[PDB]
């Protein structure tokens, strides 16, 4: 399954008012059996694609270093 | 908006899409979507 679903599912499972950090996303995908080490660069890209698709709102920071929430709009 | 949750998470079945500002100009119904 593509990493955009795994990320969206992790952000939905940890839904809050702040927003899953990249470190929490790493932890959730690793707990989901996804190798976050080798494919970290893929994650940053896929995450960026999800922000560029507007599917994730950046709530703090800039780019992948930030916190993110599912764009309910 | 069509809120999907009635004001635990309980879903009323809604969607979450924003609503347009309808206006009338002759016989043509315009609807203004104010995105964000
Ligand atoms: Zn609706």
């Amino acid at each position: 399954p593509p990493v955009s679903e795994l990320i969206t599912k992790a952000v939905a499972a940890s839904k809050e008012r702040s927003g899953v950090s990249l470190a929490a996303l790493k932890k959730a995908l690793a707990a989901a059996g996804y190798d976050v080490e080798k494919n970290n660069s893929r994650i940053k890209l896929g995450l960026k694609s999800l922000v560029s698709k507007g599917t994730l709102v950046q709530t703090k920071g800039t780019g992948a270093s930030g916190s993110f929430k599912l764009n309910k709009k | 908006v069509c809120e999907a949750d009635a004001p635990k998470v309980v879903s009323r079945g809604g969607c979450g899409n924003t609503q347009p500002v309808v206006r009338k100009d002759g016989m043509k119904l315009w609807g203004t979507w104010k995105k964000s």
